RNA sequence: GUACUUC
């Protein structure tokens, strides 16, 4: 759903490196591996947090009862 | 890992003095009504299997 | 006068049938609707069924049968039907032409890969 | 015609009755009266054979 | 004894068939009573006991 | 290299596709449900309801008023009432009438129901005048994404605007705000004589053997009444009916000679007559006809047999009073015995029914193996929605009998003026109860059906299931359920619970619950599709009969010597058996090839050899309704074929393109993974775990706390579960992406430590790091 | 053995009937042939002292396959094509017209 | 202590009590579950008093 | 054994100890002399031409080779000739007449000898349907006999009415035993297990069987013939074997409790309500069932 | 779990001489003991009747399963504990099993050397009315591999046909597990009331 | 539980202070007894853990 | 009452 900060295994902040990761895919064409390395994630416990996130909350907000359509 | 639906606080059966039935004057079935555990045929005898008499009574 | 449809027959054709005591026998086969009823010129026949034909679509197989079915013989026009008999009269070899399309076969070299 | 143990009438296309259940030498068709039989029918002949499967034995298993 | 009635979603038990819930109502109360002062929950393994 | 994407599936989240929805296979899963209710309206003849109401008949009633011995012999004018057109248009509700929405109707807590309407073709004195009248009968509930609900042609983008899922599955009912799905059932093969051996045929009958053969015909309106034929030890056979609570052991001749002009040896000619050597047929047939000429010799023709049938069945069907025995006799025949061939079908119906008697001789002689009441050779799945239509067929005649009993209730008390008045028609019509929506809601909300007529199946309960929204896995399985039947739960022997290898490809062998329901309810496979609409044939006899098949009236043969070809219901005939082996794959080439306009691809053709006590030889076609299909890669002119249940039994296939060999292999499956279900093909490395550990998991696979769907702010379910930190599995099958499971995260990753270090874990337990729980490990609400 | 064809027609005059096996066939009464005009759909009719001939010809499946007939002598060895409908007969009697009031 | 389905004399037996103010799940010993023929995959157990 | 009030059992078995002088080459003569062989096991081919001209039924009964069906079962022309006369033809009467009541609800041979002419008239003395009876006395490969009936029984089946008698007829029926088998000896204890329970006719074979060691499985015959505790100490071996099979261990003390309580009142108890009917306390029968 | 490269060569070695034993077992019960494949109509007219009933199948599965069980018994007797890479005691899974802690030697045979033969209750995989065991192969089946007996392990995967047989044999245990406890309770309640 | 068929309930939430630590520095979130594998025969959870580990690297 | 689930 939402970016999980404070990675379960290690305990390093994760909620900051999601938009930067997306920008690495849009305007840089880098693949998965070297993106998670340049982004500053060495241990696989922290790699499996950004690389595995679903980002589903954006699908949750598509129903606004406080605005017309 | 796929977390399941099963008990977190779902069984939680305990009763000291609960409301009893009227037709039989026994603890009511179902714990939501604050029920009580029932001993069956396999337990009634198994209680006397230890020879402890006054527990069956 | 049933049914209420078109009409009763009015014309009839002569049938050369001697009934010889070496034999002059009748010939019945089967064939579908999409056929060469009139444009066909020759039809090779043979012994028990192992043969073929060669026409536009080119998928045919003549099938014979050994083992009722009496054919009427209108030798003239007034009653328009008689009985075929010599001593009814059975029939020996009923045939049937099937459209056995050729089976594409023997190609196991492209689906076989390490 | 006459096939097996039955003699079928064909002037009206049915099966006439038993030549012995009614007064012999003359049988009648139910739907319409016909002059039957020809009094030259046959001496009835028919043969039945056991399926050879209701005899579970050991020597038949040896015949395999 | 009672009416071969149309499909009744069940007849009505007067005394005897009512004195046998699953054919043996004595099992419901006489043989086993609803126990008071009891607990029921899931278990967990524990060492050092 | 199963590359998982982030930008692409995020873009689908950012904006749904303006074009047709993505992942079409997810919508093809409820194609059985959607096509089921769509069939009764889409297609020719206005659907199934308009053809079934056509095949209901005209019912009349009389009054006691005199005409003006014969003048008093006529009891009076008659009221002729009959329905000929019933339709449902759309669910509307206003104070012009505005449009209601289903998602809005779930917060509204009411049942999402359409509006029914019926026209009455009422007439007097055999149609002297016709009085048209149209009225409603309540609101019938309709499922989602169907021909009636507004979510049919809705673009997947604007699905979000109407407060439902961007990938809404649909196909379920909405009753009292809670969702209920009509459970699938599995029944006998339609239009196929089945030889079976059951000792239950000796309990209710004196001197009746244990043999038996039954055929399950089916009307064009998909209803069915079973036609059972037993084997008596005396030397006769016995036919029986299935009425409200009544069964009548009608003999063979009273149900066979009464069909058409068949009073001749041709009844024996249909039975084996290719040779007259064996006498086991002579003594058998002679006892049948002698018994026919024994109890009533004054009964010989097709008329008096139908007068006697009408005489005995005059009061059982309420066909009275003007309908003479000449009409009642044909009424009980056209409505009961082998009804599939329909009206005017008596030209081949006696050939098929007498040939069904021929196979009874083939079964008692000991050369045909009996079929199984649990194998998938002759078992078809009812779509549920078809049962809804069938219920409407029997419940559309309850108020018709009510107004009939009402117009003859007023004739008792008198004061019944001439019915020529529109006012009198409205007065007698407003007194009866014509509301049917409150009764259809009764069937759905309760679950059991109160059938006045009585359906063909045995159990009268357990037809619908609740939708509790616990995860998406058990939803995509609930829409693929195959329930064996609660009647088998009472049955003791476990011959049905054990698998049978014919389940290969159709229903998953491992996807099955544990405990008491084990072996009974097992869901479908991955890519198995159900044909819910019959292909308009109109030329399949015109091409089969051209391939060399003999006419049905010119063959007059029987026995395994010929290959009997059976299309659904009607039989074209039988020809020499070797022609069946050339046509066996010839009509497969014309099937797979696209140049043939008269042969659809979804035409199952199952060939059977005639040797070694096999099932009755010939060639069986199919392609009606309620069937099961699965694609198979065809090697000659390599394309995608499609087959069904009766195919896998005789002809062989291969699972991998290495097992392929030469000249006895013709079909292969291009995906050996499709054998598993959605849940079984979802787990990774399914070929490494033990089978009791994958069946013991199937329940946990569909008993998770996964995300049910993005509708929380607009649903009204009683109890609901949800998790937030759901993550996608790295090691996953391509099917996980093919069905859009990224939209519904079910689990999450965690670092493993295979160790006994903790001690507290004892061979069945688990440990969770406290820090992970402090950081939201598997958090849920 | 290849062979040629000489006669090909379009109007029917011969016919074959499928009633049953081994009929007596007194062959002394006149019987009628009824035509139509799809195509190739014919019927028949006949009477006798106690027999009535009611027949049709494949009211459902005739337009897809056809019958032809010919003859060959010890000199010709060839067959002349001749269209022939396939009659199916239902011999009937007259014991009808009874009913209960 | 009692556990269904109880089938023998050792299926029901009396144990000592030792509270723990940290969790919600009941407890049991390793060598103790061998007589009950139970597991720790969600198996609940009845606690009499 | 516990509930069903032990009666005729699915498989009655009896173990027979053998002497040290008898050999396995001798036991086959006893397995072929005690084993019951139905009349169907000696039939090879059956064809019957049901002629009528006055019903007539000629029955041809093809047999196997003489050395085949005689040496295989130790049955000769003497036992086979008397059995057909005393059992097959009599049951042929009681079966055909039974159906009559519910009906209304290679050249063979010639020149028969005088010894079979008087033997033919012997059948006519105590039978009224059969009119001719021939048999192959020198080789025994067939059995043809002619029957004559009236038109009152015109139509009837022929094979299904005889096959029943072929299964119902008996060549020699040792009481309550259908076949005896010789299992391989275990622990040096050569035994002989027969598929039945019969002690009276078995006690008359002490020349090859020890009567002090013969055990049985049926609990009612060992009670009626040997005694009460004689049924106890043999059912103890029954439920001991049914537990020693799966290698599970159990003490004999409980097995003696169930043993004595099952035969506590004279003959036998069934542990059901039909066995609880004989009791003192009423609440036992009220609470149970 | 891994065994030596010297070890697995014994696996494929003994499993090579087992492809003919499947045919020799049916050849032993068919009364045609030597030298022919599934081509002769003489032996075609023998096992097509052996599948008509239960007892005739009960006399072929006894010699077949026992012989094949002897084939897989030689592997488990030679490879382990000889051909394994890590062995007793340092082998965690193997030492834990044979030490009576959990499992047994038959449990490690399935994961180390050979799963086994998928046998029903005194039976094996059934055959259709069509005379074929499973549509994966040609009719008139005569082989142990395609006849229920597996060749692959739970280490390097299996064949889908053998997984299907293992799946059917997997449920037959659960079916008995559901009826096993159901039939047991009646014996206790019926005997107790009498013996109280 | 996972989707391979290894059920189980948590016995005690061990803190990181007593959790075994790897050479990297991380502490695994779970502990699975190696004694259930000789009976559960869930080798899939092992080979899949290799794939998951390579996938995480 | 009918249906569903837990070892
Ligand atoms: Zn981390
Ligand atoms: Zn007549």
């Amino acid at each position: 759903m939402i970016v999980p900060v404070r990675c379960f295994s290690c305990g390093k902040v994760v909620g900051d490196k999601w938009e930067s990761y997306l920008n690495l895919l849009q305007e840089d064409e880098l693949d998965e591996g070297t993106a998670l390395s340049r982004l500053g994630l060495k241990r696989y416990c922290c790699r499996r947090m950004i690389l595995t996130h679903v980002d589903l909350i954006e699908k949750f907000l598509r129903y606004n009862p406080l605005e017309k359509r | 890992y796929q977390r399941l639906r099963h008990m977190v606080n779902d069984k939680f059966q305990v009763r000291s003095t609960g409301p009893v039935n009227s037709l039989t004057m026994q603890p009511v079935k179902g714990r939501k009504r604050h029920g009580g555990i029932r001993v069956g045929e396999m337990e009634r005898d198994a209680l006397i299997g230890h020879g402890t008499s006054f527990l069956l009574q | 006068s049933i049914p209420d449809g078109f009409k009763k027959c009015k014309h009839l054709k002569n049938f050369p049938l001697n009934g010889d005591n070496k034999q002059q026998q009748v010939w019945l086969i089967k064939f579908p609707s999409n056929v060469d009823i009139s444009k066909l010129k020759s039809l090779p026949v043979d012994f028990e069924s192992s043969t073929t034909m060669t026409i536009d679509k080119h998928d045919y197989k003549i099938m014979d049968d050994t083992d009722n079915m009496t054919l009427l013989v209108p030798s003239e026009s007034k009653e328009s039907l008689k009985i075929a008999s010599t001593a009814p009269l059975q029939f020996d070899k009923v045939f049937s032409v099937s459209e056995t399309a050729k089976i594409p076969a023997i190609d196991y070299s492209k689906v076989r890969v390490p | 015609s006459v096939v097996g143990s039955l003699i079928f009438c064909l002037d009206c296309g049915d099966l006439l009755e038993n030549p012995n259940a009614v007064l012999g030498s003359n049988v009648e068709c139910s739907q319409c009266k016909a002059i039957y039989p020809k009094s030259q029918f046959s001496n009835l002949k028919v043969v039945t054979t056991t399926a050879d499967d209701a005899f579970p034995s050991s020597l038949r298993a040896k015949k395999s | 004894k009672a009416q071969g009635r149309t499909s009744g979603k069940v007849p009505i038990p007067g005394v005897k068939q009512a004195l046998e819930k699953k054919e043996g109502l004595f099992r419901k109360h006489m043989m086993g009573k609803r126990v008071n002062y009891a607990a029921r929950s899931v278990i967990s393994p524990d060492p050092n006991i | 290299t199963a590359d998982f994407r982030t930008l692409e599936r995020e873009s689908r989240f950012i904006n749904p596709p303006k074009d047709k929805s993505a992942f079409p296979l997810l919508q093809e899963a409820v194609q059985p449900h959607i096509g089921s209710f769509n069939a009764l309206t889409e297609g020719p003849d206005g659907g199934l309801l308009n053809l079934g109401v056509k095949d209901i008949g005209e019912k009349v009633i009389f009054d006691g008023k005199p005409l003006n011995i014969s003048n008093s012999g006529y009891l009076g004018n008659k009221l002729s009432v009959s329905v000929e057109q019933v339709s449902i248009a759309k669910p509307m509700s206003n104070d012009v009438e505005r449009k209601v929405y289903p998602s809005e109707s779930r917060q509204r807590l009411t049942s999402y129901r359409g509006k029914l309407l019926l026209k009455l073709k009422w007439s007097v004195n055999n149609g002297e005048e016709n009085l048209f009248e149209v009225r409603d009968c309540g609101g019938l509930p309709v499922m989602l994404q169907s021909n009636r609900c507004h979510l049919n042609k809705m673009s997947p983008y604007e699905l979000v605007q109407h407060k439902e899922e961007s990938d809404e599955i649909g196909g379920y009912f909405i009753v009292n705000g809670i969702e209920k799905l009509i459970r699938m059932l599995i029944v006998q093969r339609r239009n196929h004589p089945m030889a079976i051996i059951r000792p239950s045929f000796a309990n209710r009958g004196a001197s009746y053997s244990h043999y038996g053969i039954q055929i399950r015909s089916v009307r064009p309106d998909q209803t069915s009444q079973t036609n059972v034929l037993h084997y008596l030890n005396d030397g006769q056979v016995t036919f029986r009916f299935s009425w409200r609570k009544n069964e009548y052991l009608v003999p063979v001749v009273m149900i066979l000679k009464a069909l058409c002009h068949t009073s001749d040896r041709e009844i024996f000619d249909g039975i084996i007559g290719n040779d007259v050597k064996d006498s086991f047929l002579t003594d058998r047939l002679e006892l049948l006809l002698r018994g026919f000429k024994k109890r009533y010799p004054h009964l010989q023709n097709r008329t008096q047999v139908l007068q006697y049938l009408g005489d005995k069945f005059r009061v059982v069907f309420q066909a009275s009073p003007d309908q003479s025995d000449l009409e009642v006799g044909q009424e009980v025949l056209d409505r009961i015995v082998l009804v599939h061939l329909g009206k005017d079908g008596s030209q081949d119906k006696f050939r098929m029914l007498l040939f069904m008697i021929r196979k009874l001789y083939s079964l008692v002689a000991g050369e045909c193996s009996p079929d199984n009441p649990d194998a998938t050779q002759h078992q078809e799945v009812l779509l549920g929605g078809f049962l809804y239509g069938m219920i409407l067929k029997e419940k559309i005649d309850e108020y018709l009998q009510n107004i009939i009993a009402q117009v003859r209730m007023d004739i008792n008390r008198g004061m019944a003026i001439n019915f020529k008045d529109k006012r009198y028609m409205s007065r007698v019509l407003m007194r009866v109860n014509e509301n049917i929506g409150s009764k259809m809601q009764y069937f759905l909300s309760t679950g059991n059906l109160v059938s006045q007529s009585g359906l063909d199946l045995q159990q009268v309960s357990g037809y619908t299931v609740v939708a509790e929204k616990i995860n998406f896995y058990r939803f995509i399985s609930h829409f693929r359920m195959v329930h064996r039947g609660s009647f088998f739960a009472q049955l003791k022997t476990t011959t049905v619970r054990k698998l049978l290898p014919e389940s290969w490809g159709f229903l998953c062998p491992v996807h099955t619950p544990d405990g008491s329901p084990c072996g009974l309810l097992n869901h479908f496979a991955h890519k198995c599709r159900i044909s819910t609409q019959q292909s308009d044939v109109s030329r399949i006899p015109s091409i089969l009969y051209s391939l060399g098949v003999a006419p049905a009236s010119h063959t007059f043969a029987a026995g395994p010597s010929l290959c009997c070809v059976q299309i659904d219901g009607k039989i074209i005939g039988w020809v020499s058996h070797e022609q069946g082996k050339i046509i066996a794959d010839t009509l497969r080439y014309w099937k797979v090839e696209g140049k043939t306009p008269g042969l659809p691809i979804d035409l199952e053709i199952g060939y059977v050899p005639p040797s070694t006590r096999g099932q009755y030889p010939g060639l069986y076609l199919f392609g009606g309704h309620s069937r099961m299909l699965r694609p198979v890669r065809y090697l000659p002119l390599d394309k995608e074929d499609i087959v069904g249940p009766f195919e896998q039994v005789y002809m062989n296939i291969a699972v991998t393109p290495q097992e392929i060999q030469n000249n006895v292999h013709t079909h292969v499956e291009f995906t050996p993974t499709n054998i598993l279900s959605i849940l079984a093909n979802l787990t990774p490395f399914s070929d490494f775990n033990q089978s009791p550990r994958n069946m013991y998991q199937c329940q946990m696979g569909k008993q998770t706390m996964g995300t049910p769907g993005v509708a929380l702010c607009h649903r009204s379910d009683n109890k609901l579960y949800r998790l937030q930190t759901g993550q996608t599995p790295i090691v996953k099958a391509n099917l996980y992406d093919d069905y859009g499971m990224d939209n519904f995260p079910n689990g999450f990753n965690a670092v493993v430590a295979v160790i006994s270090y903790t001690g507290y874990d004892m061979d069945d337990a688990m440990i969770i790091n406290k820090s992970a729980d402090e950081r939201g490990f598997g958090y849920g609400t | 053995s290849e062979i040629e064809i000489e006669s090909v027609q379009d109007q029917p005059s011969v016919a074959v009937g499928s009633f049953f096996k081994g009929f007596r066939a007194p062959s002394d009464t006149t019987f009628d042939l009824y035509k139509k005009k799809e195509k190739d759909e014919f019927v028949l009719h006949g009477e006798n002292e106690r027999l009535e001939y009611e027949g049709y010809t494949d009211s459902s499946s005739q337009a897809s396959n056809q019958y032809v007939v010919g003859l060959f002598n010890p000199e010709k060895k060839s067959i002349q094509l001749y269209k022939a409908p396939v009659l199916v007969s239902k011999v009937v009697s007259k014991s009808s017209k009874n009913l209960r009031g | 202590m009692n556990r269904q389905p109880t089938l023998h004399k050792a299926s029901m037996m009396g144990h000592k009590v030792r509270v723990l103010p940290n969790e919600k799940t009941l407890r049991l010993h390793y060598a103790n579950t061998g007589a009950y023929n139970a597991d720790f995959d969600g198996d609940e157990m009845n606690m009499h008093f | 054994i516990v509930m069903t009030a032990s009666a005729a059992i699915k498989t009655p078995q009896m173990t027979l100890p053998i002497w040290n002088d008898v050999s396995d080459e001798q036991a086959d003569t006893f397995c072929k002399s005690i084993s019951k062989v139905l009349l169907s096991e000696v039939i090879d081919k059956v064809i019957v031409t049901e002629t009528t001209g006055a019903r007539s039924y000629v029955i041809h009964m093809r047999f196997f080779d003489n050395n085949e069906y005689s040496e295989e079962y130790d049955v000769s022309k003497e036992e086979l000739q008397n059995v057909i006369s005393n059992q097959f033809i009599h049951l042929l009467e009681a079966a055909i007449v039974k159906e009559i009541k519910k009906q209304k609800r290679v050249e063979a041979n010639n020149n028969m000898n005088k010894v079979q002419r008087d033997r033919q008239s012997a059948i006519i003395s105590h039978h009224r349907f059969i009119t001719k009876y021939n048999f192959d006395d020198e080789s025994g490969k067939w059995c043809e006999f002619k029957l004559e009936l009236a038109a009152d029984t015109e139509k009837l089946l022929m094979v299904n009415i005889v096959e029943e008698i072929c299964r119902k007829s008996i060549i020699r029926q040792i009481p309550h035993i259908d076949r005896c088998v010789h299992p391989e000896p275990e622990n040096g204890k050569r035994v002989l297990v027969t598929e039945g329970v019969n002690f009276q006719a078995m006690w008359d074979q002490e020349a090859f069987i020890d009567v002090d060691g013969i055990t049985s499985n049926d609990v009612a015959a060992v009670l009626k013939t040997y005694g009460v505790e004689a049924a106890r100490n043999t059912i103890v071996n029954e439920i001991n074997n049914v537990f020693s099979r799966y290698a599970i261990s159990v003490s004999f003390r409980h097995l003696d409790l169930i043993a004595d309580m099952m035969t506590r009142q004279g003959t036998y108890l069934a542990f059901n309500r039909q066995g609880m009917e004989t009791s003192t306390s009423s609440f036992m029968k009220m609470s149970y069932e | 779990l891994r065994l030596t490269a010297e070890g697995n060569k014994w696996r494929t070695d003994i499993l090579k001489t087992s492809v003919d034993t499947g045919r020799e077992a049916a050849a032993e019960v068919t009364n045609l003991d030597k030298d022919t494949p599934a081509d002769d109509p003489e032996l075609l007219k023998r096992l097509q009747e052996i599948l008509r009933d239960n007892n005739k199948s009960g006399i072929l599965d006894a010699v077949t399963s026992s012989k094949v069980n002897a084939i897989t018994s030689q592997v488990v007797s030679k490879c382990v504990p000889d051909g394994t890479m890590k062995k007793f005691p340092c082998n965690s899974m193997q030492a834990m099993a044979l030490s009576g802690a959990k499992g047994s030697n038959v449990n490690v045979s399935q994961i180390m050397c050979l799963l086994g033969q998928q046998a029903l209750e005194g039976r094996r995989v059934p055959v259709m009315v069509s005379g074929k065991t499973l549509p994966s192969f040609k009719p008139y089946e005569t082989d142990a591999m395609a006849g229920g007996y597996v060749k692959g392990r739970f280490y390097s995967g299996i064949k889908p046909q053998e997984y299907y047989f293992h799946c059917m044999a997997g449920r037959e245990g659960l079916i008995d597990t559901a009826v096993k406890t159901s039939r047991s309770g009646y014996l206790q309640r019926c005997l107790t009331k009498q013996l109280e | 539980s996972s989707r391979h068929g290894q059920k189980g309930v948590c016995s005690r939430k061990w803190p990181t202070i007593d959790m075994p630590f790897s050479e990297t520095g991380i502490q695994p979130d779970i502990i699975i007894n190696p004694h259930a594998f000789p009976s559960r025969m869930t080798i899939g959870m092992f080979v899949e853990s290799l794939a998951g580990k390579a996938g995480a690297l």
